[PDB]
C-alpha cells in the first residue's frame, strides 16, 4: 500500500497532477488535478460580443480554431444570426483539417512513447520490420532502407549522449510488450506523422490567414472574399492551393495511422479490459450544411448506460433537451460557489485553499448532463455514431478489427471498446472519416460559388437593452464544447466555457461520484510504483488539455 | 558532435507557441530537436513525466551551468504567492528563477512572455506579468507575437549559436530583422489606403477586390511586426490582411486584446 | 474518366513557358499531365519524335476538333514569308492556323505570344508578332510575362474546364485574377515610396533596409500584373523587388525590352 | 541509299532537324539543321552594357541563369570590373542549384524515354524489381509498394485510351533491351525526378528573385541586399530557407540517378563504343572564389586528339589563348559572311536561301578553336577534370564503375568514356560534384558576412568615349559559353554570342569539316528507317538546345 503523485504529467497539453493509492500492486483511488488558472472567462467579460471569439481563442492553440468557432457561433445563438452557407463551407474545412493534425500528432507525438521503447528498436533487423507489414499495409515508405536511415538517426542520438527529450524514458520496463522490428516501425512513422500533420495545417493556414489561432472569422460569417476573378482575394487559384493540400492527407491516414492502430492493439489486448471512465456518453452533430446552421455531416446523441441500442439522437444545436441538462459544479475545485449551475447562470469566483484529498484539488469544475458523470470525445463519439446506424463509421471501424484479426486471429466485440484502446480507436475512425468531410465539403464549396453565390458574411446587429442569452456547440478534437454567453445592454455580462476536457478531467462533483478520468484508472495494475507508466497510458488516452480543462 | 542546449518552462501558456514549431521548415522541428540542439526539457514532447522528468531538469542546469538557452511562454502569475500555476508543487515563478540563474541567454517567446498578453488584459485576474518583470536583473529577449511566426525564434536561436551573441535588438529587446518596422510600413495595401479605397464590411465590394482593411479597425499603423513580408506557414501569400481580416495587434502592448476588433487604429 | 485536351505549339520561343510548369504545385507537371489535362501535343516531353509526333498532331486535331485548348509560346515571324521557323518543313504561321480552326479556346502564353516580348524588340530582325496578330477573327487569351507564374495559365485553364467558359478578362484579354492592378497599386514597399524613403544603389544603407526601388527604375507604376501578391514559386515572399531588383516591366508592352532596366517609369 | 528526316526532333529544347543518308541499314553522312532564328544579337545592340544581362538572358529558359550570368562577366571584362566576393558566392550557389535542376531533367524527361519502355513496365512484377536493387541502392522510395503504385498510374493512363506525351512511343522498338522490372524502376524515379528538381529551383528562387530568369544580377555584382538584421532582406532566416533546399537534393542525386545511369551502361553496353563526336575537347574553370574573378573551384581546358596526358590547363577567363583561338564560320549556314571571324569582329547577317545538302542547311554557325572542331559540355568537362588530377572526379567516376561492374562483371577505361554513355556519364557526374559546391559556397557565405563584409555591388563607370571589348566566360550546363561585348561612345555596337550547343550542333565548317552532332552519327545502326531511335540515342546525349544554338 502506498500514495504516489505524477507531477507534471508530460505528453499533454498543460499543467495536470494525478495522484494514486496504490494497494496490492493496482490502483484503488485516483484524483486528477489542473493546476494553472488564466481567468479567460473574466477577461472577456463586458466586451463587445463581436470581440469575445479572437479573446478566447487563446483558451488553447493546441486545439486552435474551436474556441474561436463554438464563441461565434454562441454569439450567433443570442442573436438569432443564420450563417451564410459559403461560410459554414469555409469553418467545416477549417475544422476538418484542424482536427486531423491534431489527432495525428496525439496518437504519435504525445502518446507513441507509452507503448514504444526506443532503445529497443536499435536491436531490430530493418528487413524482418519491413516484411512484417507486406499485406498489412500498402504505404510507399515502409522499406528496409527507410528503416535502416531512422534507425541510424536514433543510433546518432544515443551515441552522442545527449538524448534530450528522448533521456530517462521507460525502456526495458516490463509493460513494454513491442519486438525490436515494431518499436522501429513506430519511430519511422511518428517521424513520417510530422510531414503529414504540416499539411493537414496548410489547409487551415490557408483559409485562416495563419495557424496556430485563425483570424478569418465573424460574428455573422467568415472574413475570406469569395470573387474568381479577384486579385489578391480567394479566388480559383487560392483554392485550387488548398485542394492541392487536401489531396495529400489520406494515404498517411488510412495505411499508416489506421493501421499502426490495429497494430498497437494486437500487441496490448488486455488494454481493451481496462480504463473505463464512465458509461454515459455525450456527443454533438458537426459541420452544418444549410443556410441555417443545420444539416450536419455527423450525427450527436446521449447514450445512457453504455446502451446503444436505446440512445437518444441530438440533430440542432438549439435541442432544449441538450441545452437545460447540463451544469457545473465546484464543491471540489477552487472556487467559492459549490453547488451545480447551469453555465448561463455560472460564476467562476477563485478560492484556492490548497489541496485536500476530500476538499478541493482542482481548478477543473465538475460538469453533469442531468445530474450524471458522463464521458466525452473520440469514443463517445464512435459510439453514438454506431447507435445511429452510420455505415461510414461502422465499415472503417471493420477496417481496424480486420487488420487485429489476421495479427491475433481473435476478433473486437463492441464491448471491448469501453477501454483505454477503444478510446484509441475512436480517434483513429475519427481521423478517417475526416477525410471524407475535406473532400465533400471541398466541392460543396466550388460547386456553390458555380451557382454565383459569393456571399460570406452577414453584418450584425446588437439591440443596446434587452438581456439575450446563447449557446455555441461544437464537436472538438477531445469532444463537446460549449461557450455560453449572456448580452445585457449590448456587453458580455456573463461567459462560461464548458470544455471537453473539463467533463473528462474534472474533480468528484457535488455528490461525490467520480468522473472519467478518475474512474478509468481504478484497477490499473502498477508494476513500479517509482514509474507508473500504466497509469500515464490510460490518461494519455482521453488526450488532456489543461488550458481547456481550465480556461 | 554535441548540441548546444535548450531549456523550455511553460508558465500561464496556452501552447501555441510550441505548436508554432509544428508549422516550421528552416529547420523542421525533427531537425530541430535531432540536428540543431538538444532540448533538455519540454513537457509536451518528453518521453520521461514526474518524477524521472524533474530529475532531467536538475540534472541539465548543473551539467550545462552558464551554457543553455532558456526559453519560456506564457505569463508569470504573482497574485496570492504564486499559486496560480504551480508545477511539481512549487511556484512556476521559482522554477524560472531558478533556471535562469545559470541560463547564457533568455528569450520569452510569444505575447505572454513578452509584455502579460492576453493573460493580463482586462481585470488580469492572476496578477499575470512578463518574463522581464520577473527577471529585473537579466536582458531578456523579446519575440511577441500570439504566436509569432516560429522562424522569429529559430533565427534568433540560430544567430545566438552560428555567430556566438544575439541578433541586434530595438528598444523593447525585439529582433530587428522581424520586428524594426510597423506593419503599416511595408504593407502590400498601402496604394489603397493612400487613394481611399477602404472596405467598409467583410464581403462589399471593396473587401472583394483586395483594398485596405483600415476602416474595419486594422492595427497595422500601431504594431510593429513581419506578418505582411515572412507572413506565415510557407505557402506564400497568407497572413491575416491577405486572407481579409485586419490585424488585431496582438504584438504590441496596449493594442492585441485591449482595443476592439473594429476599434480604429491612431494613425500618425 | 477522359481528360481534358491540350495542343502546345511552340513558335519563337525560348521555352520558359514550358519550364515555368516544372515550377507549379496546384498542379504539380506530374498531375497535370496525368490527371487534369490530356497534353496531346508537347515536343520538349513527347515520347514520339518525327513523322509519329506529327501524326499524333494531326489525330488529335481530328479526334478533339471543337474541344482541345490551343496554347502558343513565343512569337510568330512573319519576315520573308515564315521561313524564320519552320517545322517539318513548314512555316509555324501555318501550323498555328490550322491548329486554331478546331480550337475550343486558344491562349498566348508569355510576353512573346502575348504582344511579340523581346523577340520583336529593338529593330525586329524577323517581323516577330502576337499570337492575336495572326488571328484576328479569333478572341486569343493573353497570359504575360517573362515567363508569367505558372497558375495565372494554370488557373485560366482550370476555370475553362470547371466552369466551362474562359475567367473574366480585362480590355487586352489578361485574366483580372492575374492582371487587374498595377504592381505600384498593390506593392509593400508603397510606404517607404509615400515617405521618400528610396534606394540611390544597390547595397547602399535604404537598399539594405528594404525601401522603395523607383529611383533604381522600377516599372511597377505602369506595369500590370501579380508579382507582388501571387508571388513565385510558392516559397513566400520570393518576387524580384522583394529579392532587391527593381521590376523591368516584363509583363507590359512598351516597357519591357524597350525601357532601360535603371530609366525611371512615368508615375500617374 | 535510303535518305530520311528526322523533324522535329523532341524532347529537347527548341527546333532541331536531323537528316540521314543509309547504307545498309547503317548510318552513312548526317546534317544537323536549326530551323528557328530570332537574331538576339541585333536586338541587344546599340543599348546601355548594363542592360544586355536582362535582354538575352531570354536566349533560353531551359538554361535559364547562364545568359545573364555571362553577360555581366563580358561587360565587367570590359570595364575592369572585380566582382565582390560575396556576389561572387550568390552567383556561384544560382549556377550551381540551376545546373542540377538543369541535369536532372536531361536525364529522366529528356533522356530516359530512349531508353526506357513503358508497355514493357506494364508487364513487371513490382517485389522483383525492389529486390534487384538490394546492396546496390540506399534509396528510400523503392519499396514494392511504391512500384505498384506507380505501375498502376501507367495502366490507368493506357486504359483511358488518352496516351498523350507516351502515345505512338517506341514501344516494343528492337534497341529497347530492358527487362519489365527495370522499365518500372526508371517510371518510378522519373516521377521521383520532378519532386527533386524542384527543390534545385527553390534555392534558385530564394537568391534569384524567380524562376525561370532570375532577377537579381547587376554589371558589378548583385542586388541582393545582405543585412542579418535586416527586416525585407538578406537576413539569417532567409539563409537559413535556402540552406534547408540545398540539403534535400544529395541523396537523389547519390542514390537514384548516379544508380541508374551505372545501370542503363550496364544493359547498353554497345553504347559505349559508338557516338564519339570529336578528338578535341574545352572547357573553361567555373565557380570564382576570390575578390578579383578568379581562384575556381572547377578546373578547365584544353585536350587535343584524345590525350589526357599532355592537355592544356586554362585557370583564368582572361586566358589570351583561349581567346584567340575562338572563331565563327558561317559557309554552311545561312548567314552573308563566311569566312572565319572572331567574336568581336562577327556579323550576324541572315541569308536564308533554302536547305541545300552541299551548301547552307542550317541557322547555327560553325565554331572552331584555332581552326579546330571541338565538343564541350559534360564529356569535355570530366575528362579535362581527370587530365587535371582531379580526385573528387576520378572518386565519383570510380562509384559509377563499381556499380556497373557489379551488374556486368566488366569494368570501364577512359577510352570508353568518347562515346553517347560516356557523354551521359560526364553529366553525372558533374550533378553529384555540384552539390559539394552548394554546400562549400553557401558555409563561405555564412562565414564571411560573419568577418563583417556585407558588400555586394560596385557601381560601374562607362566612358562616353572610346572603344573597348569584353568577353565572359562561363561553363553552363551543356559547355563552354562565351559572350562578346564592344562597346563605342557609351553603347553596345557589337554583341556576340558562342553558346555551347553552336560548337556541338553546328554544320559543316569552312573547310567541310564535320562537327561534333554530325560526326557522332556516322555509323549509327538504325533497325526501322521509319523509327530512327538509334539516331534520337545518340543527339539527346549531347542535351541539345536550339535557342541556346541559333540565338
Ligand atoms: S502568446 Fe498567445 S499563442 Fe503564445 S502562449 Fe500567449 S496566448 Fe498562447
Ligand atoms: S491600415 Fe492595415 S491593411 Fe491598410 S495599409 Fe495599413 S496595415 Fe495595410
Ligand atoms: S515570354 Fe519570355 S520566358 Fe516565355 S517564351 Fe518569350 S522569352 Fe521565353
Ligand atoms: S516604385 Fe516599385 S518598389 Fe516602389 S512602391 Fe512602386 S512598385 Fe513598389
Ligand atoms: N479539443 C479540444 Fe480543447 C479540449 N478539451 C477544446 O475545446
Ligand atoms: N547550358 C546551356 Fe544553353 C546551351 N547550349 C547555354 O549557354
Ligand atoms: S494580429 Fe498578430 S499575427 Fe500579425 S497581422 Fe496583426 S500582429
Ligand atoms: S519584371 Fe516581370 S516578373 Fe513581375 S516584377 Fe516586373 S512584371
Ligand atoms: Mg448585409
Ligand atoms: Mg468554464
Ligand atoms: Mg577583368
Ligand atoms: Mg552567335
Ligand atoms: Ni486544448
Ligand atoms: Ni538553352
Amino acid at each position: 500500500s502506498q500514495r504516489i503523485t505524477i507531477d507534471p504529467v508530460t505528453r499533454i497539453e498543460g499543467h495536470l497532477r494525478i495522484d494514486c493509492e496504490i494497494e496490492n500492486g493496482v490502483v484503488s483511488k485516483a484524483w486528477a488535478s489542473g493546476t494553472m488558472w488564466r481567468g479567460m472567462e473574466e477577461i472577456v467579460k463586458n466586451r463587445d460580443p463581436r470581440d469575445a471569439w479572437m479573446i478566447v481563442q487563446r483558451i488553447c492553440g493546441v486545439c486552435t480554431t474551436t474556441h474561436a468557432l463554438s464563441s461565434v457561433r454562441a454569439a450567433e445563438s443570442a442573436l438569432n444570426i443564420d450563417v451564410p452557407v459559403n461560410a459554414q463551407y469555409i469553418r467545416n474545412i477549417i475544422l476538418a483539417a484542424h482536427t486531423t493534425h491534431d489527432h495525428i500528432v496525439h496518437f504519435y507525438q504525445l502518446s507513441a512513447l507509452d507503448w514504444v521503447d526506443i532503445t529497443s528498436a536499435l536491436q531490430a533487423d530493418p528487413t524482418k520490420a519491413s516484411e512484417m507489414l507486406k499485406g498489412v499495409s500498402t504505404w510507399h515508405l515502409n522499406s528496409p532502407e527507410e528503416f535502416t536511415k531512422v534507425q541510424n538517426k536514433i543510433k546518432d542520438l544515443v551515441a552522442s549522449g545527449q538524448l534530450g527529450i528522448f533521456a530517462n524514458g521507460y525502456w526495458g520496463h516490463p509493460a513494454m510488450k513491442l519486438p525490436p522490428e515494431v518499436n522501429l516501425i513506430a519511430v519511422a512513422h511518428y517521424l513520417q506523422a510530422l510531414e503529414s500533420q504540416r499539411d493537414a495545417n496548410r489547409v487551415v493556414a490557408l483559409l485562416g490567414g495563419k495557424t496556430p489561432h485563425i483570424q478569418n472569422l465573424a460574428v455573422g460569417g467568415v472574413a475570406n472574399p469569395i470573387n474568381l476573378d479577384g486579385l489578391g482575394v480567394l479566388n480559383l487559384e487560392r483554392l485550387m492551393y488548398i485542394k492541392s493540400f487536401i489531396d495529400k492527407l489520406s494515404d498517411f491516414v488510412e495505411q499508416v495511422y489506421k493501421v499502426d492502430t490495429a497494430v498497437i492493439a494486437a500487441f496490448y489486448p488486455e488494454w481493451l479490459t481496462r480504463g473505463k471512465g464512465a458509461v454515459n456518453y455525450l456527443s454533438v452533430p458537426e459541420f452544418p450544411t444549410d443556410s441555417k446552421n443545420g444539416s450536419f455531416l455527423f450525427p450527436g446523441g446521449y447514450i445512457e448506460n453504455a446502451d446503444l441500442s436505446s440512445y437518444r439522437p441530438i440533430t440542432s444545436h438549439s435541442d432544449e433537451y441538450l441545452i437545460k441538462g447540463i451544469q457545473e459544479s465546484a464543491k471540489h475545485s477552487w472556487y467559492k460557489d459549490e453547488a451545480p449551475q447551469a453555465p448561463w447562470e455560472g460564476t467562476t469566483i477563485p478560492a484556492y485553499d490548497g489541496w485536500s484529498d476530500d476538499g478541493k484539488y482542482s481548478w477543473v469544475k465538475s460538469p453533469t448532463f442531468y445530474g450524471k458523470t458522463v464521458e466525452v470525445g473520440p469514443l463517445a463519439n464512435m459510439l453514438v455514431k454506431l447507435a445511429a446506424g452510420r455505415e461510414s463509421t461502422q465499415n472503417k471501424l471493420n477496417e481496424i478489427v480486420a487488420i487485429y484479426q489476421k495479427l491475433t486471429g481473435n476478433t473486437l466485440e463492441v464491448a471491448q471498446l469501453h477501454s483505454t484502446l477503444g478510446r484509441i480507436i475512436g480517434r483513429t475512425v475519427h481521423s478517417s472519416e475526416l477525410q471524407d468531410i475535406l473532400q465533400n465539403q471541398y466541392s460543396a464549396l466550388i460547386t456553390n460559388i458555380g451557382k454565383g453565390d459569393h456571399t460570406t458574411f452577414v453584418k450584425p446587429n446588437i439591440p443596446a437593452t434587452g438581456e439575450f442569452k446563447g449557446v455555441g456547440f461544437l464537436e472538438a478534437p477531445r469532444g463537446m464544447l460549449s461557450h455560453w454567453m449572456v448580452i445585457k445592454d449590448g456587453i458580455i455580462s456573463n461567459y462560461q466555457a464548458v470544455v471537453p476536457s473539463t467533463w473528462n478531467s474534472g474533480p468528484r462533483n457535488f455528490n461525490d461520484d467520480v468522473g472519467p478520468y478518475e474512474q478509468s484508472l481504478v484497477g490499473t495494475p502498477v508494476a513500479d510504483p517509482n514509474k507508473p507508466l500504466e497509469v500515464v497510458r490510460t490518461i494519455h488516452s482521453f488526450d488532456p488539455c489543461m488550458a481547456c480543462a481550465v480556461h | 558532435p554535441q548540441r548546444p542546449p535548450v531549456i523550455w518552462i511553460g508558465a500561464q501558456e496556452c501552447t501555441g507557441c510550441t505548436e508554432s514549431l509544428l508549422r516550421a521548415t528552416h529547420p523542421t522541428v525533427e531537425n530541430l530537436v535531432l540536428e540543431t540542439i538538444s532540448l533538455e526539457y519540454h513537457e509536451v514532447l518528453s518521453a520521461a513525466f514526474g518524477h524521472q522528468v524533474e530529475e532531467n531538469k536538475h540534472n541539465a542546469l548543473e551539467k550545462y551551468k552558464g551554457q543553455y538557452v532558456l526559453v519560456v511562454d506564457g505569463s508569470i502569475p504573482l497574485k496570492d504567492n504564486g499559486i496560480y500555476c504551480m508545477v511539481a508543487g512549487e511556484p512556476i515563478v521559482d522554477h524560472i528563477r531558478k533556471a535562469a540563474e545559470g541560463a547564457a541567454a533568455i528569450i520569452a517567446i510569444g505575447s505572454c512572455s513578452a509584455w502579460g498578453g492576453v493573460a493580463a488584459a482586462g481585470v488580469n485576474p492572476t496578477g499575470a506579468v512578463s518574463l522581464q518583470e520577473v527577471l529585473p536583473g537579466k536582458t531578456v529577449i523579446n519575440i511577441p507575437g500570439c504566436p509569432p511566426n516560429p522562424h522569429n525564434f529559430l533565427a534568433t536561436v540560430a544567430h545566438i549559436i552560428t555567430y556566438g551573441k544575439p541578433p541586434k535588438l530595438d528598444d523593447k529587446n525585439r529582433p530587428t530583422f522581424a520586428y524594426g518596422r510597423l506593419i503599416h510600413e511595408h504593407c502590400e495595401r498601402r496604394p489603397h489606403f493612400d487613394a481611399g479605397r477602404f472596405a467598409k464590411e467583410f464581403g462589399d465590394e471593396g473587401h472583394r477586390e483586395g483594398w485596405c482593411l483600415c476602416h474595419l479597425g486594422c492595427k497595422g499603423p500601431e504594431t510593429y511586426g513581419n506578418c505582411s513580408t515572412l507572413q506565415f506557414c510557407d505557402v506564400g501569400g497568407v497572413w491575416p490582411v491577405a486572407i481579409g481580416h485586419p490585424c488585431y495587434g496582438c504584438n504590441e502592448e496596449g493594442i492585441g486584446f485591449h482595443k476592439g476588433i473594429h476599434q480604429l487604429a491612431n494613425v500618425e
